[PDB]
């Protein structure tokens, strides 16, 4: 029972910088053994909620692929990261199926992305002419138009930038800080490749 | 169309949050830290976030009210669309600013010279007050009293005159009939299904509720009278006005520096903690959390990390001026604080909990949409502030946190002291509150040309308060604008509303808590349903109007004076037979001056 390649969770966790959940990252995951387990006994996460597999029988099953999605948000808004959720993450800036079978997990990054006087760096979509479909991502930015007049892409009366910036602060509230998410995704496809729990004794 | 004020609205709700964090966090490092930069940085924040409301408001416009069914769009937008000042041309308007700082300044820079020695000046804070509350010598306290309405009040009477002028025209402008209507539509509630409210009924409701409580005034009064009597003997008729400056203070407002002379029962000790504060070696931090025991036992929520890490809780750590004034602070995205130099004292035990009761009025209605996070009016942030300091005071929750000795008699005597004390700080303040709003409505409205305001003044203060001021004053004088508010731009009644609101409040959350004594001796604070009675309407912020808000709370639509009635009917009871050798109640025609 020897150690072999165990897939870089480590590069969709403890990464650096994360993205706007607007223009949300999609990382694919392959050709491994994954330990999942170790992700949830790390205790280093507020949430850590499965819709699919558990958090530690993720270990009894192999995938052929396996999709991080990251993001930051705020607090409150964390609770929209969810199958059957609305609001506006859910609805037009990033959104999991009804039938989501994997696990989304989340923590407190106020010490690594408030900054003093503000961090105005991530980007959310305040509007959009419709919902997202799952897994969805629309980063394009023509200027919306929510009266009837013509807008010829320029902000005015009744016609707004869809992005506007977050201003996370060292001392803002709980639910105002950053929030770090990785959502992992996971499929059952057919390939000559997985992403596989761990071998026992 | 209400579909793109709802877009509108959403917009604004995110760039305004910022914008006033931005400005509410300037102010705040002001206030903890006394210095140039501070204020350079608050006024900045203040100028852009005050463009930012103009430029709001005005594209608000675009969106006719009429159009708007729902009532959260409708009331922010409302109150997005008021446009304040920018109604009036840019030269009345930069007058009109330059004459409320004109009169804020003259009553800022309160100072006065002594005759017997010119050079010497007193200030209105130290100085002119300490006589006002510690001296009994009646020709010390009138002079004291005569050179603050003489100087600061003269000043400022030129200023009122014109103020009142622009800020009618304003008001007008706004389309309200004078400025004093104007202010009574912080009462207003329209299209509600029965919670409506017109401005006029602001006066009747204080007008009646007001007859109500006179009884329990007349008889404080000549019970008070009875005892300066032998403090300023020949000077105070029997049957009379007291003299203004003999009652503690400098405008007449409270009655408590008259405590000393007034005590019922002089024989008894008084239920002040403070030396068993020192005795246990208590600090700030416990009476903070004595303070958030309370609330947390009631089932109210506990503070924040921020309110633990960042509030200014003690004196500033260096040799630094800062706001150590108590208050509560809100400054947007959750951000919640306290300032408050706390002493080892009972004073500052009972603070906490009033600033702590404002802190959690403002948690409970944080999830409102940002222009209804506020109380429901003006008077409800305090009373709330208010119930929960009375509360703290009473001998069952002092000896049952281990405050005040388990071996305390509590007897009729103590009674009587505690309620005289709270009817001098409480009772004996309602007549003053009423008697200056109805004289500032008045001269708003035009009722009283502006060559008989003093005189108006001068036989109301008689009538209705029953003191009579020494000095037969000319119209020169503008006394009114030698206290505070008035000379600084403030509403006023919201005194009187936020008494009567407290009693209501008092009483409805004994009940829910089940005492079983008089409303004196309550303590809620081990009562969670009485905890989610008062939060279920904290929680709602403006959302919805202060005559529901009442329904929730207390059971009624409006104010009433029975719970404050029933909170002194005791003391009352005592003050009857007290008077039963006296005369009760006062001769206008009487003046200390009279020959
Ligand atoms: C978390 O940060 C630590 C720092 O040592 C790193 O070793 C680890 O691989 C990172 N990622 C995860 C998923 O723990
Ligand atoms: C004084 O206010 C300034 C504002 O820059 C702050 O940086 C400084 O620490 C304060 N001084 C003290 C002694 O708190
Ligand atoms: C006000 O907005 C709420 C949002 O849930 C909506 O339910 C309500 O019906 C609106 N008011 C009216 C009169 O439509
Ligand atoms: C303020 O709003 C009222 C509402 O009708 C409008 O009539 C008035 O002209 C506006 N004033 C300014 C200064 O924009
Ligand atoms: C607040 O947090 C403290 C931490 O121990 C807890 O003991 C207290 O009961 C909490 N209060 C509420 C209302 O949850
Ligand atoms: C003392 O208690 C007795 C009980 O009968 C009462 O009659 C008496 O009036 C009380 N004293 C005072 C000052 O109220
Ligand atoms: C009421 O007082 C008792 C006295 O110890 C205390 O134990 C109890 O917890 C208080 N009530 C609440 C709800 O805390």
């Amino acid at each position: 029972p020897n150690i072999t390649n165990l897939c870089p969770f480590g590069e969709v966790f403890n990464a650096t910088r994360f993205a706007s959940v607007y223009a949300w990252n999609r990382k694919r995951i392959s050709n491994c053994v994954a330990d999942y387990s170790v992700l949830y006994n790390s205790a280093s996460f507020s949430t850590f909620k499965c819709y699919g597999v558990s958090p530690t029988k993720l270990n009894d099953l192999c995938f052929t692929n396996v999709y991080a999605d990251s993001f930051v948000i705020r607090g409150d808004e964390v609770r929209q990261i969810a199958p059957g959720q609305t609001g506006k993450i859910a609805d037009y800036n990033y959104k999991l199926p009804d039938d989501f079978t994997g696990c989304v997990i989340a923590w407190n990054s106020n010490n690594l992305d408030s900054k003093v006087g503000g961090n105005y760096n991530y980007l959310y979509r305040l509007f959009r002419k419709s919902n997202l479909k799952p897994f969805e991502r629309d980063i394009s930015t023509e200027i919306y138009q929510a009266g009837s007049t013509p807008c010829n892409g320029v902000e005015g009366f009744n016609c707004y930038f869809p992005l506007q910036s977050y201003g996370f602060q060292p001392t803002n509230g709980v639910g105002y800080q950053p929030y770090r998410v990785v959502v992992l995704s996971f499929e059952l496809l057919h390939a000559p490749a997985t992403v596989c729990g761990p071998k026992k004794s | 169309i209400e579909e793109q004020a709802k877009t509108f609205l959403d917009f604004f709700n995110i760039q305004a949050e910022d914008l006033f964090y931005q400005s509410s966090l300037a102010s705040w490092n002001y206030n903890t830290n006394i210095t140039e930069e501070n204020v350079q940085n608050m006024n900045n924040a203040g100028d852009k976030w005050s463009a930012f409301l103009k430029e709001q408001s005005t594209l608000a416009q675009m969106y006719p009210l009429q159009e708007i069914q729902n009532l959260t769009v409708k009331l922010q937008l409302q109150a997005l669309q008021q446009n304040g000042s920018s109604v009036l041309s840019e030269d009345k308007s930069k007058r009109l600013n330059t004459i409320l700082n004109t009169m804020s300044t003259i009553y800022s820079t309160g100072k006065v010279c002594n005759p017997d020695n010119p050079q010497e000046c007193l200030l209105l804070e130290p100085g002119l007050n300490e006589i006002m509350a510690n001296s009994l010598d009646y020709n010390e306290r009138l002079w004291a009293w005569e050179s603050w309405r003489s100087e600061v009040g003269k000043q400022l009477r030129p200023l009122y005159e014109e103020y009142v002028v622009l800020k009618n025209e304003m008001a007008r402008a706004n389309h309200y009939e004078d400025y004093g209507d104007y202010w009574r539509g912080d009462y207003e509630v329209n299209g509600v299904d029965g919670y409506d409210y017109s401005r006029g009924q602001l006066i009747e409701d204080v007008e009646h509720t007001f007859e109500e409580i006179k009884p329990l005034y007349e008889h404080l009064h000549a019970y008070v009278r009875a005892k300066l009597m032998n403090a300023y003997p020949s000077y105070i008729s029997p049957i009379g006005c007291l003299p203004a400056h003999l009652l503690g203070d400098m405008w007449g407002r409270f009655w408590t520096n008259l405590y000393s002379l007034t005590v019922p029962f002089g024989q008894k000790p008084n239920i002040d903690v403070t030396d068993a504060m020192v005795d246990q070696a208590w600090d700030a931090q416990r009476i903070f959390k004595e303070a958030e025991k309370f609330f947390v036992s009631v089932g109210l929520p506990n503070m924040t990390q921020g309110f633990w890490e960042n509030s200014m809780l003690t004196d500033p750590g260096n040799v630094q001026k800062a706001v150590c004034h108590p208050t509560a602070w809100d400054l947007g995205k959750g951000d919640f604080r306290i300032l408050m130099c706390t002493k080892v004292t009972m004073d500052d035990f009972l603070t906490a909990h009033h600033e702590m009761g404002h802190i959690q009025y403002d948690m409970a209605y944080a999830a409102q949409p940002f222009l209804l996070r506020n109380g429901a009016n003006e008077g409800f942030h305090e009373a709330v502030g208010e119930i929960m300091s009375l509360s703290a005071a009473t001998p069952k929750h002092l000896k049952s946190i281990g405050l005040l000795s388990p071996d305390f008699q509590e007897d009729n005597e103590t009674e009587i002291n505690f309620l005289l004390k709270q009817a001098l700080t409480i009772v004996g303040t309602l007549p003053f509150t009423y008697m200056l709003e109805k004289w500032r409505w008045m001269v708003f409205k035009g009722e009283i040309p502006k060559d008989q305001w003093m005189k108006k003044w001068w036989e109301m203060k008689r009538e209705i308060v029953g003191v009579v001021e020494p000095v037969p004053h000319d119209e020169t004088y503008c006394d009114p604008a030698s206290l505070f508010h008035v000379s600084n731009d403030y509403s006023f009644i919201r005194y009187y509303t936020r008494t009567l609101y407290q009693f209501q409040f008092q009483e409805a959350l004994c009940q829910a808590a089940k005492h079983e004594g008089p409303l004196h001796k309550c303590d809620i604070s081990n009562s969670t349903e009485a905890g989610q009675k008062l939060f279920n309407m904290l929680r709602l912020g403006k959302s919805e109007p202060w005559t529901l808000a009442l329904e929730n709370v207390v059971g009624a639509k409006n104010m009433n004076v029975r719970p404050l009635l029933n909170y002194f009917e005791p003391l009352f009871t005592w003050l009857k037979d007290q008077n039963k050798n006296s005369f009760v109640g006062w001769s206008t025609d009487w003046s200390p001056y009279a020959d």
